[PDB]
């Protein structure tokens, strides 16, 4: 059983893009004749803070393209308001694309626990900075057992209170700007405890350190905000 | 495969097909002859014995 | 190369090992629980 | 993967099989989510332990995955995980009425005052304990409630509390009384208080200047029952701020259309935040209920 999603992508993302591991998201661009793009979530890795800056530099020598260039500015319009413009479409199948509704880089991966609970639900989780100049938003994927979104973020905010008191910073020393949240939780679906391989990927000539998942089942969750 | 219990797990995969490729070694050997060998073969003159 | 077709079959009762049982063919386990034998005996 | 096997040690007699067999479509909690178990771990028989926390049997059982128990056969049990999305029946125990158009949630059972404890299952010390399903809004007021007793109790001598709790322990949904056994304070309780009050200290912020005076607006325009109400509760929380004259409003200067949007986006944003303390999400939407309210007919 698989939902099918065909897609016209032009030429000027499919850097990093012809294997099946890839996530495309439909992000709202400032543009209004797309109206949206399709971006990848490695164009979210390099935006991202903490990433290391070789894996950002191997990100900007793959993506010397204009489209990944305006997808850039159109991301960096709004500071922090990227929840009210990113939303999700599932993995990419096969590369013009078919989609269902993994691959992953090492360092955006992250988990709290030993890796050892046999179902593994997996999460995408953005953070808001604001001891930066602006914002660092973050990305994360994590992996873990649990399976209750509430304790979830009370485990996050267990792990991420610099995040909490940088937004309580950010609402007592800027008044005018007023922040919406610290990030987003939003499942993507579950996986079990043996496919999680630390691996290598060679892509455009290109290295890469990666951790795929093969058995993937996908369920698209909603974009639920936490602070 | 065994029939098991009630929930310890056990493979579902029956019949296996592996393939076995050949292994090449070919042997050689020469012989030798004398050209007077092929002229008295050959050509028989009628002559003596 | 060709199919592992070498394979060969065993029974229950062409083993010796019944000779330790009592073999016993009954189509309602599922709807049994238990099974008792009580044994009643008067001492010398 | 779906059907689930657990065993038994011990032997059933007659009478455990019967009442086991009258359990069939029950919903039972299972930690673990693995094929071959055991049923000490089966139910919450292994987590329940008196003056140990009532929040902590809640956290843990919204953590601990759910299943159905069909067709006993003697030692032997088959849960079955309910898929995601498709119709199932359950047969609850829990003496509390339903509706054909609700939504359910699980919570740790209560004692409803009969005092049966006798769940119809015992083997040797073990018994089995089977978590109560609540329809939603019983459920909300119930967590909603052991939220107050935690956040008003902080600080007081044992008279105060126990005067209010002897009238906040008591809940009458649809002539049916309940009341909380275990409200010990909490570390997890603790926690949600922390993100109580951060989420009341934000919506205290961010509001607009508007509706911090919009009560007194409408309170000097119209009379309505409910808003006599609402002037007694914000005029007494008004003298015991200030003893001085409310004064009136006027104009209101800061007019932007943009502003109160973005203002009240991140109001909603963190009054979800705070109701998601108490507002469970829903685990059973009814199809149908039976008429003598043993059984249902849940979609998920």
């Amino acid at each position: 059983q698989a939902l099918t999603a065909r897609f016209f992508v032009p030429e000027g993302l499919v850097e990093f893009e012809a294997q099946p591991g890839a996530l495309l998201i439909r992000m709202e661009t400032g543009c209004d004749s797309p109206r949206h793009l399709y971006i990848s979530l490695y164009l979210l890795g390099i935006r991202a803070s903490n990433v290391s800056a070789s894996t950002r530099c191997l990100l900007e020598s793959v993506y010397t393209a204009s489209a990944a260039r305006a997808a850039l500015q159109w991301l960096d319009l709004g500071p922090h308001l990227l929840h009210r413009r990113l939303e999700t479409l599932g993995c990419v199948k096969t590369v013009l694309l078919t989609c269902v509704m993994l691959m992953i880089p090492k360092d955006m991966y992250l988990t709290w626990e030993e890796t050892r609970g046999r179902l593994q639900y997996v999460y995408l989780i953005i953070v808001y900075d604001y001891d930066g100049p602006e914002t660092r938003p973050g990305i994360y994927v994590l992996t873990s057992s649990i399976a209750h979104w509430q304790t979830l973020v009370d485990v996050a905010r267990g792990k991420f209170a610099r995040e909490r008191c940088s937004f309580v910073n950010r609402r007592i020393t800027r008044p005018r700007q007023i922040p919406l949240c610290t990030g987003v939780i939003q499942k993507l679906g579950w996986c079990l405890a043996d496919d999680i391989h630390t691996s290598f990927l060679v892509h455009k000539e290109l290295k890469l350190s990666v951790v795929r998942l093969d058995n993937f089942s996908v369920e698209l969750g909603d974009f639920r905000e936490f602070v | 495969r065994v029939a098991s219990g009630a929930g310890l797990p056990t493979s579902r995969q029956t019949t296996i097909m592996v393939t076995k490729y050949s292994e090449k070694s070919p042997i050689t050997i020469p012989f030798e002859l004398s050209a007077a060998c092929l002229t008295y073969l050959r050509e028989t003159f009628e002559g003596t014995i | 190369g060709t199919f592992c077709n070498r394979l060969e079959w065993v029974y229950f009762l062409t083993s010796g090992l019944a000779a330790a049982a009592h073999a016993i063919k009954f189509h309602d386990l599922n709807k049994l629980t238990t099974g008792k034998m009580l044994f009643h005996v008067q001492v010398p | 993967e779906a059907n689930i096997f657990c065993t038994f040690d011990h032997k059933l007699s007659i009478a455990d099989v019967g009442k086991l067999t009258k359990l069939v479509a029950a919903v039972v909690p299972i930690p673990q989510r693995l094929h071959l178990i055991k049923h000490y771990q089966l139910g919450l028989h292994q987590f329940v332990d008196h003056t140990r926390g009532y929040v902590r049997l809640r956290g843990l059982l919204r953590n601990m995955t759910l299943t159905l128990m069909r067709r006993v056969e003697g030692n032997q049990i088959l849960l079955h995980v309910p898929t995601h999305g498709l119709l199932y029946t359950v047969l609850n125990t829990g003496p509390v009425t339903w509706e054909k158009g609700d939504a359910l949630c699980v919570l740790p059972p209560l004692f409803h005052g009969p005092l049966a404890r006798e769940n119809l299952l015992t083997l040797g010390q073990w018994e089995l304990v089977l978590p109560w399903i609540v329809p939603m809004p019983l459920a909300l007021e119930i967590n909603q409630r052991l939220l107050i007793m935690g956040l008003f109790s902080l600080d007081r001598s044992y008279e105060e509390v126990k005067a209010a709790v002897q009238q906040l322990q008591t809940i009458t949904f649809r002539d049916a009384t309940f009341t909380i056994p275990d409200p010990v304070i909490d570390q997890h309780l603790l926690i949600d208080m922390k993100t109580a009050c951060l989420s009341m200290s934000m919506v205290a912020n961010l509001a607009s200047e508007l509706t911090m005076t919009y009560v007194r607006k409408l309170a000097l325009e119209d009379s309505s029952m409910l808003l006599v109400k609402c002037q007694e509760l914000l005029m007494r929380l008004d003298r015991e701020r200030s003893v001085g004259e409310p004064r009136t409003p006027a104009r209101p200067q800061h007019v932007s259309p943009d502003d109160e949007i973005a203002r009240l986006s991140a109001l909603f944003v963190m009054l979800r935040q705070l109701d998601d303390l108490i507002r469970e999400q829903v685990v059973f939407t009814v199809c149908d209920v039976s008429p003598d309210n043993k059984s249902a007919t849940c979609i998920f």
